[PDB]
């Protein structure tokens, strides 16, 4: 057990706009209708927002 | 031991010094080689990691 | 665009045993399978470790 990330990668986890958020910074889209769970993790790529969680199916 | 931790070597230290020695004179001293201390690096390290 | 959460609570992802992860953590679980994504986010909610991202169906 230990860190995952230095602070200076961790201090850049925001919640905010997908179209403002560059590199350098992760997103974290809260959820709405549910009160504490997350809708997804996202990191830019090539101008795209893509998902850090690896789809699930049944 | 087959793998060293910090909390058998703390426990059996303690133990002891609660039995035998007063607060005042419980500095031990261990002797080692180079990597022993190597080893008592990373236990504290992934400690303080925790 | 402001930080999720404070850093105090950010500092608490964690990476490994999903046994020695108290309250206070956060715990993060790289994907084995890809290089780079994430396959969980867990905290402790009863003693319990729950996923805080919200469970997608069709």
């Amino acid at each position: 057990m230990k860190r995952v990330l230095n602070l200076g990668n961790l201090s850049r986890i925001v919640e905010g706009d997908p179209n403002e958020i560059t590199d350098d910074e992760i997103l974290v889209i809260k959820d709405k209708i549910i009160e504490g769970k997350i809708i997804d993790i996202q990191k830019r790529v090539d101008g795209k927002l893509v998902s850090l969680i690896t789809e699930k199916y049944t | 031991y087959n793998t060293f931790s910090l909390k058998l070597l703390e426990d059996a230290l303690y133990e002891l010094s609660a039995s035998k020695l007063a607060m005042d004179d419980r500095l031990f001293v261990i002797k080692t080689g180079e990597r022993g201390a190597i080893q008592f690096h990373k236990e504290v390290l992934k400690t303080v990691s925790g």
